[PDB]
DNA sequence: ATCAATATCCACCTGCAGATTCTACCAAAAGTGTATTTGGAAACTGCTCCATCAAAAGGCATGTTCAGCTGAATTCAGCTGAACATGCCTTTTGATGGAGCAGTTTCCAAATACACTTTTGGTAGAATCTGCAGGTGGATATTGAT
DNA sequence: ATCAATATCCACCTGCAGATTCTACCAAAAGTGTATTTGGAAACTGCTCCATCAAAAGGCATGTTCAGCTGAATTCAGCTGAACATGCCTTTTGATGGAGCAGTTTCCAAATACACTTTTGGTAGAATCTGCAGGTGGATATTGAT
């Protein structure tokens, strides 16, 4: 009696399909709120957050970082992977005019 | 007041990452992915918050709104709608 | 403390194109985003050609030259259709 | 004599006077607004309302709900073509569209 | 008409940018997307010619046009 | 008789074209391709001639651009050969 | 005396205070010194951008400033580089060939 | 009315700069665009910075943020250093 | 890995066409002097909502084992794209007339602005309404070891 | 090419948090009367852009030859996915001060307004002098023969 398991690869696809159907933010959000408040008191001391703020920096960081990983997969694919790497993210920044 | 916040981009966790890139459509993950992502991550949220914050500053505030983000969204050519 | 927005036109427009449906309030926030991205960009570049064109008015023919530089295609055409309509039914009082 | 309202007068559902205060405040120095540039203003916002309502009411009318989401609302926009190229912003809480390329699938 | 944007002239562009090789397929490709770039901006610069009541397209209206897609051009006015 | 190597003459005419500034494409044929695009919009529609100077100052600025981001896709896919593939992913993350 | 002497600048106080008079909106007005910090910054960048073209034209034996200098100067400049988008015209562009084409 | 050019400012920084060097009619077309796409971008930022703060009056602090906005971090700090030394010069 | 041949590239040259710099006129516009108004700062205060902490539990991060299958490395030949000779045509260049229009200035009926007043459409908050978010369960499709 | 495992899909249900409606004040839209601005018709003229004509050379089109790049095929070390025990830290909801964001009032430093004199800067022709066309001759770099 082997424990099943799916090959690999499967369980992937079947997270890309969840995460697809979903709208929930997919960072945790005290983490998130503690990065803000850091680098944001890193510029300027005993600054304080409408909550609303950093819900708003947290869907645009979400969004951005989606939007890139998908220009990233399309450079994995045009170099028959199907595994992102640090070359992929540099070749989309690079294309998408970021520095 | 509060405990001193340090290395906060570690909360960015490999996990969150993989949830993100499953999102953008990838099925397989590189190692390194996930620090080039925190510094990715890091990068363009200093670049947001450091318009935002001017923003406060010009309007003579100690509190960040969701204007001043929204604002600094926009100057960046990120326009977020949703927080107006 | 008072807000003006255009939630309440937009429901109305909801209420005509879709009779039996809401809108939750995070997409009416979104709604009201839109609405004020659109005019923004429609008044700015009605300047910019009144400015070009040395008049000091702002008149629907800037809008509509707006609303052509701004609209992509077929809905510049739909645009411009229902804008024109809704100036001749004004002007015959 | 009782007050007709602009919009009323324009057949619109937008607010013509508002709309004409809006862009008497963000002009030129001595810059003027004719009569009929908010009646045109109004009325190309409440096409575009319209359009996006459509399109979004029909997504979620058919995933069997009764009120419109940002989801929907990204469906409806994302999905078509005009609409999309005319609105770059985010929309937050919108997801993405599904799409897993052909290679990725064994 | 657009067959006079030449293989050689395609050719030495992708010099300027840095092309060491090239594929037989790249200039019906890049005739395409040269089409539509000069529609979208044309488009766009006679939307500014007709608003003005003119009939001659100035280097001015093709200066705007290029500004409102993103594509600024400098030394023309 | 004299024959060079494949590649010799074309990394010779890459380091000849990024020294210079001239316009690559002939002027009457970009003239023609001008105004046959502007007929489908406005009819009888003359040009200034710095208005058809700007829209090729444009057109080959784009096209350039375009070809060291084509290149680099390429060189992505360990090529040195640049193909139609690699113009389109270029432009599907420029978002064109 | 002008206001640009004052200022102790080259560029136009006053036709830059029209200017900005000329962008405000309804009621909109225009302070005692904006113009001349405008001036100021106007001057100050077109300063750094001639500076490096002309270190380009002299290093190149030419007397004149051409647009392949101020494409020179501005592209090898990364913070100019990143504050200049805009095509220049007659410019080319910086060479360079990668390295696995050589 | 006039038909107005920045060529004259330029060229007086041209020979500040480079006492010994001109510039072709094409470079000086390059730099009057720069000029006035720099003034259209810092005036468009300082006016909407009024706006948002409810006020009609683009004062040298709305320049400022502005240029703190739109320049890009050593030719920020040194643009507003300019632009500070410009204003106390001026108003001594 | 020299070492002859051989092709191209690159300072450097002169002569001078012509592109830049110099010059001077003159509407336009900047600056001044004076008067006057007013946007917004400086207090002052209500009172929102922000920071921080508390608690509890359970969703989720972490760190590990193990092996499937991916990326990396390698080989190679079919075929495509580079180099080149050659011959032809499209573009360039140079000129000449004039039609068309863009740019200019006048004039004023139509249009828009503005203070004051009437009226109500639009808003904040309270009351009311009800989707749909999680539960629940069971059928269907997919998967992977046999 | 059969069957257990397990995920996914697809019905159902309620009550409560979120959305919609109700309510009544009141800020701003609309009406009125009057004052000021303007954009668009109307003559008016030179500039500039189009059409047409022509020669000719410089670059494109085409056909051959073959070097060597791409893509296909193969192999395999080890990276990364799947699964899961462990336990902690995020989430959720509330308390509690109080920082600081908004709302009001005043009243002046800072801004506009206007008439008038000085001064500037765009223009076009003269004067000046740079940089381009081609030419050389040397530097450099490629190719074949070893
Ligand atoms: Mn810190
Ligand atoms: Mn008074
Ligand atoms: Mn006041
Ligand atoms: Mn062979
Ligand atoms: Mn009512
Ligand atoms: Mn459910
Ligand atoms: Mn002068
Ligand atoms: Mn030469
Ligand atoms: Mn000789």
């Amino acid at each position: 009696k082997k424990p099943h398991r799916y090959r690999p690869g499967t369980v992937a696809l079947r997270e890309i399909r969840r995460y697809q159907k979903s709208t929930e933010l997919l960072i945790r959000k005290l983490p998130f709120q503690r990065l803000v408040r850091e680098i944001a008191q890193d510029f300027k001391t005993d600054l304080r957050f409408q909550s609303s703020a950093v819900m708003a920096l947290q869907e645009a960081c979400e969004a951005y970082l989606v939007g890139l990983f998908e220009d990233t997969n399309l450079c994995a694919i045009h170099a028959k992977r199907v595994t992102i790497m640090p070359k992929d993210i540099q070749l989309a920044r690079r294309i998408r005019g970021e520095r | 007041h509060r405990k001193v916040l340090r290395d906060n981009i570690q909360g960015i966790t490999k996990p969150a990452i993989r949830r993100l890139a499953r999102r953008g459509g990838v099925k397989r993950i590189s190692g390194l992915i996930y620090e080039e992502t925190r510094g990715v991550l890091k990068v363009f949220l200093e670049n947001v918050i450091r318009d935002a914050v001017t923003y406060t500053e010009h309007a003579k505030r100690k509190t960040v709104t969701a204007m001043d983000v929204v604002y600094a969204l926009k100057r960046q050519g990120r326009t977020l709608y949703g927080f107006g | 403390s008072r807000k003006e927005s255009y939630s309440i036109y937009v429901y109305k427009v909801l209420k005509q194109v879709h009779p039996d449906t809401g809108i939750s309030s995070k997409a009416m926030g979104i709604m009201n985003s839109f609405v004020n991205d659109i005019f923004e960009r429609i008044a700015g570049e009605a300047s910019r050609l009144a400015h070009y064109n040395k008049r000091s008015t702002i008149t629907s023919r800037e809008i509509q030259t707006a609303v052509r530089l701004l609209l992509p295609g077929e809905l510049a055409k739909h645009a411009v259709s229902e804008g024109t309509k809704a100036v001749t039914k004004y002007t015959s009082a | 004599t009782k007050a007709v309202s602009r919009s009323q007068r324009a057949g619109l559902q937008f607010p013509v006077g508002r709309i004409h205060r809006h862009l008497k405040s963000r002009t030129t120095r001595h810059g003027r607004v004719g009569a009929t540039a908010a009646v045109y203003s109004a009325a190309i916002l409440e096409y575009l309302t319209a359009e996006v309502l459509e399109l979004a009411g029909n997504a979620s009318k058919d995933l069997k709900v009764k009120r419109i989401t940002p989801r929907h609302l990204q469906l409806a926009i994302r999905g078509d073509e005009e609409l999309d190229s005319l609105i770059k912003a985010t929309i937050a809480g919108g997801g993405v569209i599904p799409h897993i390329h052909k290679s990725l699938i064994g």
